[PDB]
Formats: structure tokens, sequence, C-alpha cells
RNA sequence: AGUGGGUAAGAGC
RNA sequence: UUGGAACGAUACAGAGAAGAUUAGCAUGGCCCCUGCGCAAGGAUGACA
């Protein structure tokens, strides 16, 4: 989904700050879902590696 | 011993049962069963069960 | 239920003609004797469906159940077995990153299939035992539609 | 090489002769959403006809570089716990023998749903020295029985 | 069924239907706004919306059949005359029927089969419908001439077709229709589109 | 709700638990008039016949049968208990309370999966079974 | 068995070997010794 | 390449693992010809120990290529599967002893090896007796080098020994698995 | 007058007789009056039925399987001759 | 009339002829399948309560859900508009106390 | 690429052996003037392993024209069309007698 | 900021 | 001798994995083929 959006809408993301906020929010949503999948408790200092 | 003898006896009894002709008419089957001295219906059995009972009775006799 | 009904009526209509052309049952006794059975057939076709019990879900299985082997088992094992190209497909090379060749989906890769270090100098051939073929009834329908 | 919008790679594509007779493929790709149950992120371009319009080689190169490289990334993992002399001659296996053989054995919904989580278990085990750390999960630590 | 009992059931069904419609048109609008909803809720709402849309479509088709076409004769004549004038002005030659000796009779079939097969390029598992479709595709690919002959026969004679299924992809803003067609007709339609 | 069998005193509940030798007993503890209990009742009635082979469904009103409220913590609006051969079975649902299903589940497929997993685990002699689906998060999005 | 009254002087909590549980201390009445 | 397409092989099995790489290199034009490695050691290197082969190759002053028919005439009465099994048993025995095996090859002076082929011509029952004697030879010699009774071996074990299976364990402490 | 029967009834009668004979043989094996049937081995079937034992002494195995095949063939021929 | 059964070889009247055929080749495993069907039918257990229980349950629910029934609208679970039962706490220590309380509960 | 197109439109041998009351059946060697297998691209899975093996063949059998031809065609189908030219030039400097390398 | 969503089940002594 | 606790307490135990697992033959289905039997039935050869 991310490559489709970014390749289709390149040069149009930069002016759409709402899109940047939505993108980072959705990425955090995905990370939160994976972390909940690992353990049923939010990590405090989870690493990005 | 008696176990082999009895199981073989029942084996050929069943084989005889498979090779005995019984009429498909329900009335004739009822008359034959009455002649044999057995009740026509056994606790509300179906006609196929009645025919099977008549066949087994004929096989034994 | 229309077309079928028509056929039935036609048949009975024919009978009526085959009677009326010889001037029999001028009162219409054959007419009633055919119309009542036509109504009976219509009622049977339109009858409410009977009561059909639902099958409870079978209980989970445990222990062992003896299943035979033989030619059918061999054929089914060949059909459902892991093929060499399929076995090489789900092998992913450690460390060496591969560019995703499927734009429409990044979640699909061939693994070692076509990748360097796969241990195959030659190309892995296609196991024709996994060929896709139609059912028997589909073959029958295709032959009818030919 | 990867500059023109109808990427030059399409000139050298294997099926460059049979693709020339494929006309109106953008409209077909757009309308494909009415036939397939899955929405297509690349509803607008065709990889075969138009080529690959994006390269992730540099992005993944710099992502490996930023994370400290394979050495640091594997330091975060159980790789050194496998005592493998090097990271070069290694490969993964997406599914286990029983896991792959169980992809179709007439299982129930609960059974298959539970079975679908095995790759998650392998993933958690591969990242144990990092996920199972005191800093990330603050609170009381419990040792296993044995 | 007794008449009072039938009236009881009819009134109960009317009340349940009103509740069902209101619940569907409330949950759908809640989902459109971005509200946090469960997964089974979305599936149930999509089912309800599909049933509602199909009831509306049944009513629309019945109204079209009962009241006749909505396009008047004069408007149709104007449209057709405009199209005729455009085609004549462009020196356009009508598309011929695919001949039995067409030079590109094979490339189009190959492209249509490739397009049909791309539906399963990633599908690790196939049910009976998918494997039957793949078998038909492969059988047509092994004997291209027989496939083309069947395509021509269906174009020339086939007018009645089998029932096509309908499903709806939920985008939480609109319900996109997805149509399920039999593979036998699908190959013919794909070749026709390519040609 | 009203379709499923109802138990009126604690002795009947004991007899129902004891009399099942090869089926898991699923008992809904709550009040028939409770909306959450109503959801449990409708789901159970929907799947009361599908899982008849390896399960059975009983309904107990804790107001008329409070005899377990102290021991089984029967104070939530609706609870679900699973028993196998006179032995209460725990389910690691992921909510932190393995003893019972204290919340209403909308999907009947999820409850069928739960019952089947309970039957599989308890048949093998185990007392706690891991739920096929995690429930520490409602997955609402 | 359905439709049958309980025996006199029988504890339904007993007669089965059942054992309760305590998920927490906030729920349930205070235990009395 | 010399043979026609119909008679070209489809499986090439090599006893040694050293041919897995080179063959695939030189068979790069034949993709439908799968190459199989063999963990079991078929005693084919001992076929030169036959008196008809070592002398022939030692006095061959120039490289060339020759054809033989290892199944002399047995195919007239037994299927090629039985012929292959008998041949592999004979080669196993020849690799084992090469002296008592030669004695077992001829049970009587009547059995004469004609120059047309290699193995002596024997009656069917005589072939059965020679086969069982060679099996006894192989089992006894394996027992000699493993201190195991012939009767101690089982049918599957005897099959493995004829094929060439061995059992060894320098590090048995993996018994800690149990 | 003699009465014919439809092809459906012919198929059903033949199937019933064959199933009766098969059940008869199976229950004869059940009661010990009949030895359990031996696998039918041909040249192709050889290495599948007697694979673990054909390596012991291949020529004896070939003789045994050919003897079984010839026994079946000669039983068929003698049944034909007796029916002649 | 009189016809010879092609499967039995007996002189049978033609009036029953077709019927004589239908029940002539009837496969006994059909009888076996019917027997197992009737046995599994009698092996069922009543998953749902009878009519009296359903009617009583609906009466009980109506007496409580006055927002759906009745004339007077009280709260969700109130019927309107001495002896207190003692229950074991699940602790083996209090087993004897509960037993003697139940004994004292006797009439 | 075909020049008509616009923006919008291996390891061979040299020795063959003929197949036809004795035990020895010698086969005379047969040589062919040309041995040119087509490009047959895509049949090589491990490009690096095949390249290493062909380099080993070239080292061990420097006077084997099929080795040079196969190595060069593997480089060509890989896309490294300059190393293929270099390999062929080395082979020509190493196998001047066989004209297949020069072709 | 914060509680939890982190009970292995089993055998009798 | 005489009590708290027992939803506790150690000892033993711990794969809390995952399965109704897999080999052979025959029956079963369609298509032949071959032999015999049964029911019949065709075309054809042969003087004094």
């Amino acid at each position: 989904a991310l490559i489709g959006l970014m390749t289709y809408f390149r040069e149009a993301v930069v002016n759409t700050q709402e899109l940047l906020d939505l993108l980072v929010k959705c990425e955090n949503k995905i990370q939160t879902r994976i972390k909940i999948g690992l353990n049923s408790k939010m990590p405090s200092r989870f690493p990005p590696v | 011993s008696e176990r082999q003898a009895e199981v073989l006896a029942e084996f050929e009894r069943r084989k005889r049962a498979r090779q005995i002709n019984v009429s498909t008419d329900d009335s004739e089957v009822k008359a034959c069963l009455r002649a044999l001295g057995e009740p026509i219906t056994l606790f509300g059995e179906g006609p196929a069960e009645r025919r099977e009972r008549l066949r087994n009775i004929l096989s034994v006799v | 239920l229309r077309r079928k009904a028509a056929r039935l009526v036609a048949a009975k209509c024919t009978l009526a003609a085959r009677v009326d052309s010889f001037h029999e049952s001028t009162e219409g006794k054959v007419g009633y004797e055919l119309k009542d059975e036509i109504e009976r057939k219509f009622d049977k076709w339109q009858e409410p469906p009977p009561v059909k019990q639902v099958k409870p879900l079978p209980a989970p299985l445990d222990g062992q159940r003896k299943k035979r082997g033989g030619r059918r088992y061999r054929k089914m094992k060949e059909r459902l077995g892991l093929t060499e190209i399929r076995k090489q497909a789900n092998r992913m090379s450690f460390g060496e990153i591969e560019e995703d060749a499927y734009q429409e989906d990044l979640g699909f890769s061939l693994g070692h299939l076509g990748k360097s270090g796969s241990g195959r100098v030659r190309q892995t051939q296609v196991n024709e035992a996994t060929k896709a073929r139609i059912s028997k009834t589909l073959q029958r329908t295709l032959q009818k539609q030919s | 090489w990867d500059r023109g919008i109808p990427r030059i790679n399409t000139l050298f594509q294997k099926d460059r002769h049979t693709l020339a007779y494929d006309k109106g493929w953008r409209v077909r790709t757009d309308f494909k959403q009415y036939q397939v149950l899955k929405q297509n992120p690349f509803w607008w371009t065709h990889q075969r006809h138009d080529g690959k319009l994006w390269n992730l080689n540099n992005y993944r190169t710099d992502m490996i570089q930023a994370l400290g490289g394979v050495e640091g990334i594997l330091e975060h993992t159980l790789f050194k716990g496998t005592y493998f002399p090097t990271w070069e001659g290694l490969f993964w296996e997406k599914a286990s023998g029983f896991e792959e053989s169980m992809k179709w054995k007439k299982l129930t919904n609960a059974q298959r749903s539970g079975l679908n989580q095995i790759p998650n278990r392998r993933f958690t085990l591969w990242w144990s020295p990092t996920i199972n750390r005191a800093n990330v999960y603050v609170g009381f630590q419990v040792q296993l029985d044995l | 069924l007794p008449t009072p009992i039938e009236n009881m059931i009819l009134r109960y069904v009317k009340a349940k239907a009103d509740w069902w419609t209101n619940t569907a048109h409330y949950n759908r609008e809640r989902i459109r706004r971005g509200a946090t909803v469960d997964k089974t809720v979305c599936k149930k709402n999509l089912g309800r919306l599909t049933r509602l849309y199909l009831k509306a479509e049944q009513e629309r088709q019945h109204n079209y059949l009962k009241d006749g076409p909505y396009i008047t004769a004069e408007e149709a004549v104007a449209v057709y005359t405009t199209t005729v004038h455009w085609l004549e002005s462009r020196r356009f030659s009508p598309i011929p029927f695919p001949p039995l000796s067409y030079k590109h009779d094979t490339k189009l079939l190959i492209l249509a089969l490739e397009r049909l097969k791309e539906a399963y390029s990633v599908k690790s598992r196939l049910n009976q419908s998918q494997r039957e479709e793949l078998g038909l595709i492969e059988q047509a690919y092994d004997n291209p001439h027989e496939a083309l002959s069947r395509i021509k026969r269906h174009l020339l004679t086939q007018r009645a077709f089998k029932e096509v299924g309908i499903e709806f992809m939920d985008l939480y803003s609109h319900l996109v229709p997805v149509y399920d067609v039999e593979p036998l007709e699908k190959i013919t339609d794909a070749y026709l589109d390519q040609y | 709700s009203y379709m499923l069998p109802h138990l009126h005193n604690g002795w009947q509940v004991d007899q129902a638990i004891l009399s099942e030798e090869d089926r898991v007993v699923v008992i809904r503890f709550g009040h028939d008039w409770d909306p959450t209990c109503m959801k449990m009742d409708e789901v159970l009635y929907s799947i009361a016949e599908k899982v008849k082979n390896f399960a059975v469904i009983y309904l107990v009103d804790i107001t008329e049968v409070p005899d377990f409220n102290k021991m089984y913590e029967l104070y939530d609006p609706c609870t679900v208990m699973f028993f196998f051969r006179n032995k209460h079975i725990m389910i690691d649902l992921g909510t932190g309370n393995n003893n019972k299903i204290n919340w209403a589940m909308e999907d009947k497929q999820e409850m069928v999966d739960i019952i089947e997993t309970v039957y599989r685990g308890a048949r093998k002699g185990r007392g706690l079974v891991v739920s096929p689906k995690d429930y520490s998060t409602k997955y609402r999005y | 068995f359905l439709g049958m009254p309980a025996p006199l002087g029988y504890v339904p909590g007993l007669g089965r070997g059942a054992t309760g549980f305590t998920t927490r201390s906030d729920i349930g009445p205070a235990r009395d010794a | 390449r010399s043979l026609p397409v119909e008679e070209q092989p489809k499986q090439i099995i090599v006893t040694r693992k050293g041919m897995l790489d080179p063959l695939e290199v030189h068979l790069l034009d034949f993709p439908n010809i799968v190459i199989k490695g063999s963990e079991l050691q078929l005693p084919f290197q001992a076929c030169l120990k036959v008196e008809k082969f070592g002398d022939l190759i030692l006095k061959a002053t120039e490289p060339q290529m020759v054809l033989f028919n290892l199944y002399d005439d047995w195919l007239k009465t037994i299927s090629s599967y039985t012929a292959f099994s008998r041949l592999i048993l004979i080669l196993r025995a020849l690799h084992v002893n090469n002296d008592r095996a030669k004695v077992i090859l001829k049970p009587d002076k009547t059995t004469i090896t004609e120059p047309h082929h290699i193995w002596p011509t024997l009656t069917d029952e005589e072939w059965i007796k020679v086969e069982v004697q060679l099996k006894d030879l192989i089992l006894a010699d394996y027992g000699k080098k493993n201190n195991v009774n012939v009767a101690s071996l089982t049918q599957s074990e005897i099959r493995d020994i004829i094929l060439g299976m061995e059992i060894s364990a320098p590090s048995q402490q993996r018994q800690q698995i149990a | 007058l003699g009465v014919y029967l439809t092809k459906k009834e012919q198929k059903k009668l033949r199937r019933q007789t064959r199933r009766e004979a098969q059940k008869e043989l199976q229950e004869k094996v059940r009661l010990g009056l009949m030895p359990p049937p031996e696998p039918k081995v041909r040249i192709s079937n050889l290495m599948r039925v007697l694979g673990t034992e054909a390596v012991q002494d291949p020529t004896k195995v070939e003789a045994h399987v050919r003897a079984q095949m010839a026994k079946r063939q000669k039983a068929h021929e003698e049944a034909n001759a007796a029916r002649k | 009339e009189y016809l010879v059964s092609p499967i039995t070889g007996e002189k049978i009247p033609a009036s029953k002829m077709q019927e004589h055929m239908r029940i002539g080749l009837l496969d006994p495993r059909w009888l076996e399948q019917r027997d197992r069907s009737i046995r599994e039918k009698q092996s069922d257990d009543e998953v749902y309560a009878p009519g009296l229980d359903i009617e009583s349950s609906l009466k009980q629910l109506a007496e409580r859900r006055t927002d759906i029934f009745g004339v007077e609208e009280t709260a969700i679970g109130k019927k309107i508009g001495p002896e207190e039962k003692v229950t074991w706490d699940g602790h083996s220590g209090s087993m004897a106390r509960t037993q003697q309380a139940a004994q004292a509960n006797i009439t | 690429v075909d020049p008509r197109q616009t923006q919008f439109g291996r390891n061979t041998l040299m020795d063959m052996r003929l197949s036809q009351q004795t035990v020895v059946d010698p086969k005379g060697y047969l040589t062919d003037l040309n041995s040119m297998i087509p490009t047959h691209g895509g049949d090589i899975n491990d490009i690096k392993k095949a390249r290493l093996l062909l380099k080993s063949v070239r080292e061990t059998n420097p006077h084997h024209p099929p080795a040079w031809i196969a190595s060069a065609r593997l480089e060509e189908v890989t896309g490294k069309l300059q190393v293929a030219r270099n390999l062929i030039m080395k082979g020509t400097e190493m196998c001047p007698k066989s004209e297949d390398v020069w072709l």
C-alpha cells in the first residue's frame, strides 16, 4: 500500500502535510499491532531494528 | 472345538439364507408366515424385515 | 416452474386431442381425469420443501485411523506432494537481499528459485504430475458443448 | 537503463513481441477491480508494459547501512546463538515440513487458525535477544520452570 | 398457517425489517466517519448493505421492465445520428468478425489467457472453482484451435448464459461490485476484449 | 435463551455436569433478561445444534441458583463455564481471567472454535487449553 | 436430571469435588473463617 | 549427444558425489535430464576386477570406447529388474572377495564362459543357488569385519548391507536427547 | 412369457452378485476357513511387494512371481476348458 | 397373468410384476443403512427444551423485562411493576462448616 | 532488441559416436566442423556457481573450445557483454586452431 | 500518569 | 498431647509440540483387449 501511494502520489505528498501525518499514524498503527501480537503489553523502549 | 463348529454352521446357514426365494407379495408372505406358526408383525417391523424374517425361518427349517 | 408446466400440459393436451379426434368422453370424463392429475403435478411441484435435519459438526478426532495405501494413495501423494521447484521456492537466501520483481505485490518471492547460490547449476524443471486439469464432469460438459 | 517512463527494460523484455498486441491494458487494469475481490494498489500501471518505476535497492542498502549492518542486526538476533561460522552460506525455510504438509489436510477452523501462527513463533524466537529484554518490557521478570 | 398468526408474523417481520434497515444505515455511516469498529461488525454490515442494494436493484429492474425504457425514441435517434455522423466523418471501418484465418488469432488468445491467469499468480491455495478455471485455461492453451473454435461458436450462437455471482468490496466509503463469471464464458469474453 | 434448557437448582447443575462423560458442558451463568446474556443465549442457540456431537448447552439463572456465585465468582453480567468429566476447564483467552468467558462474543465461529479447542485439550487430560484466537484486544479499528 | 428437586441437606458446591477460584480480591464477599 | 532423442537417458545416477557439479555443467543443453546422487555405494568400481576388463584396458594402447552387455542372455527368462538385482549382488560379492566369488561363479566345470559374453551360463536353479551362496558370502564377510552373526542381521539390514549401508557413532553422547 | 430387464436392473443385479461374493469371501477369511489373500504380484509389482526381499535372492523372487502369474493364467485357462 | 422372474425364476402374476421387480433386487445394505439411520435417530438427545419449558422461560423473561412487556415500566431487572441460603466459597477449610449449615437447613 | 521496436513498438561437444557375435563393440570417433548451440537463456539457475565451474573448466582444459563458448554465452545471457568478449579473446589466443571460437 | 490485559496443567503425600 | 492452613506445601514430573500418522494388495469406476460360456443372429464356401 505504501509503495503504491508514494509512487503514484510522488511530489504530491510533500505539500499534503495531512498525508504525512496519516502515513506516520498508520505506520505507528502497524507497529502497535505487531507489538501487541508479540506480547499483550506495550513495550516502553521498543527498538526499530 | 464347538466354537468353530457353531460358527461354521451359522456360516452355511447364512449362505443358505442368501440362496432362498421368497415371494414379493405381502399377502402371500403374511399367509406363509401364519402357516409357519409365527406372528406376522414383530413389534411393528417393516415389510422388508418381515420378508427377511420369513427367509430366515425357511432357512432354519 | 413455467416451461416444465407447459410441457406437461402439452402432453395431456395431446391426449385430449387423441381422444377428441375419435369423439370419446363427450361429457369430458377424460378431460377431468387429465385435469385432476395436472393439478396434482402442479401441487407436487409447488409443494413446500420437507423438513430436513441439519448434520451436527463431527467431533474432533484422536488416536489412529487405518487408511489404506496403493495405487490411488501413490497418485494422490504425487499430486499433493512437494515438488522440486516448489521445494526450492520456499527457500530464502540469508543475507543476500533480492529485488522484488512483483510490483503488484511485495509479499511474493520465488526464494532460491532463480536466485544465486541456490545449489542448482541447471534450471529446475516443471513436475508435470502437478499439471492443472479439469474435472470429469467439466470434461463431459465441454464435450457436450462441442 | 531505468530512466524512461516506458522503462528501457521493456524494450529488452522476453515477451516484447506478444505484448505489442496487448492494447488498452491501462483501462483493463483499472476495471480489474470489478472482477477480483482484492483492490490493486497499482491499478494505474503494468509492470510488464510500463516497466518498474521505482527502485528499492538504494533504500534497502542504506537501511542495512544505518542499522549498523548485518553484524549489528544479527547481534540483535539469536544468530550468534546458533554458532554459525558465517552469515554467507545460509538460507531460510518459509514453512516447516509438517507445517507445509498441514496446509491442506482437512483441518477445522480453530486448528488452521492456530496453525497459521507458526511463522510468528519463528519470528519471535529469531528476535528473542532483543524483544525479551528488560528495557523494552519493564516489570517483574519470571524464570521458566527448567 | 392461520390468518391471525400470519398477521402476527408479518407485523413482526415489518418491525424487524425497519430495525434492520435503520441499523445498517446507521453502522455504515458510523464506519464512513472513521469510527473504531470491530471486524465481525463490518462483515455483518456489508452483508446487510449487499442485501439492501440487491433489493433496490430488484425494484429498479422491475420498474424498468414495467414502465419500459426511459430513453425516448427521439433522443435515441439523436444519439445514434450523432454517432453515425462521427463514424462517417472519421472514415471508420466496422470491426470484422474474427476470421478463421486471422493472423493474430493466437496472440490475442495467449494474452487473454495470461490476463485470466494473473488472478492466481500469488494464490498459494486453490479451491475447486479456481482449479477448474486453471484447468480450462490450460486446456485452452494446449489446444488453441479448439479454444478458438469454441469462442467463435459461442459468439455466433450463444445468447443465454449462466448465473453470475455478485459480491461487494467494502471501502468504508462505497461498496464496489465484483462479478463472478463462469470460466467457460470468461475465456470467450477475455479473447473478445483483447481482439 | 428460552430455547436452551434451563436448570433451576444447584443439584440439577451438579447432575448435568456429572452425567456428561464424553461431551464438554457449556453453562451460561447469568440472567436471561441481560442483553449481554441475550447475546450469549442467541449465539449458543445458533450453535447449540452444530456442536451437539461433542458439547451440550445448559442455562442457569444465578438469581434462582446463587449456589456458585461465591465459589465461581459469578458476578459479571454473563459468564461462560466449560466442564469435562466433572472438572472445570480453563481457557487462556488472553484477557487475564482464564477461568471463564465473562464477555459477549459476537461471532458464533469464534465460540465454536473455543468449544472445539476446549474439547481437544480436555480430552487429552489437560485442564487449561490455549484459545485459538487472542482476546487481549477487541481488534476494533 | 431435569424436573427433579434437590436432596435435603446437600451443598451443590460440594458433592462434585469442585474447587472455586479468586481472580482478585475486589470481587466476591469477604471470606469468613 | 551421440544417442538419438528416444534412447537418451532421463535419470543419470552417479555413485560418487563428485559428478553432481561437472555433469550439470556439461548437460546444460539437456534440462529434462535429472541427475541423482547416490548415498548408497553401488559396487561398480569393482567391475573392472573381472578378468575380461582389467586386461582389456591395460593393453589398450590408445583411448577409445567399447560396449558390453552385462546381462549376457538372462533377459530371455528374467525381467531387467531381476537382472539388475542379480548383477548388483554379483558385483557386491566380487568387490567383497574377488577370490571366493570367482569360485562361486562356477559351481561345476560344466559351466563354461563363452567368449561372446562375460558371466558364465547357468541353469535357472543353478543361478538361484549361486545367488544364495553369494549372499551368504557377503553376509559372512560383513560379519567378519563387524563381529556380527549372519543370523543377527534382519531382512532390511541384509538389504542395506548388500546395497552398502554402514552404522557408526564416534559421539554417542547425543543420547542426552532422551 | 419370458420378461426382459432394463440395463439398470442388469447392472444392479451384477453388482449385487459381485458384492455378495466379495462379502462371502471376506467373511470366510474372517472365520479362518480361508487363508488371507496374497498380494497379486506382477513384474511391475515385484519391487513394490517384494522389494525388501528381492535383493536377498532375485532369481527366486522372479521364479515365485512368475509362478503366481502362471497359476492365475492357468486357472483362467482351465476354467475356460472346463466350461467348453 | 403369469410371468417368470428374470432374477428368481418363479411364476408370478403380471399385476404385481413391476412391483415384484422393485422389491426383487432391493439391496440388503439398504436395510442396513435404514437400520443405522433409525438407530442414530433414536440416539439423538433433545438439544432444546420442550414447549412447557420455553413457555415458562418466556413468562420469566417477561416478568423481568418490563420494557418489552407488561403495563408498568420498572427498571431492567425488577419484578415489581427470613431464610438466606448459605453457599460454599470453594475452600476445603470451610467444607465442614458448609456441611453443618446444610444439615441445620433441614426441615 | 529488434530495430523495428520504438518507444511504443551453450556447453557443446565435438566428439560423437555412431551406434551400429563379439563382446567388444568399439565406436569410431566422429568430429563436427561446427558446434553452435543457440543462446537458450534462462536454463542456468546459479549464475555464480556456473561461472565458477566454467572458469575451472577453462583452467583445467584450456584447449577445449566448448568451454570458452559456454562461458562466453553464459556471460552474454547474464548481461556482462564485455567479460564475454574478453573470455572469447582469451580463448582465441588459447585455441587458434578451432574456428568456432573465432566465429 | 497509571493498574492490569504476565495464574502452565497434572500425581498423591 | 494440642491448632492456623489446605484456591496452600514441597517431592516426583514437565514436548504447555503436533497429529485420527503410512506402506502394500485387492475390490470400486470408465475404457478397451482376450478366452470360454449363454442368448440369439448375420454374410459366405463346397462335385458325381
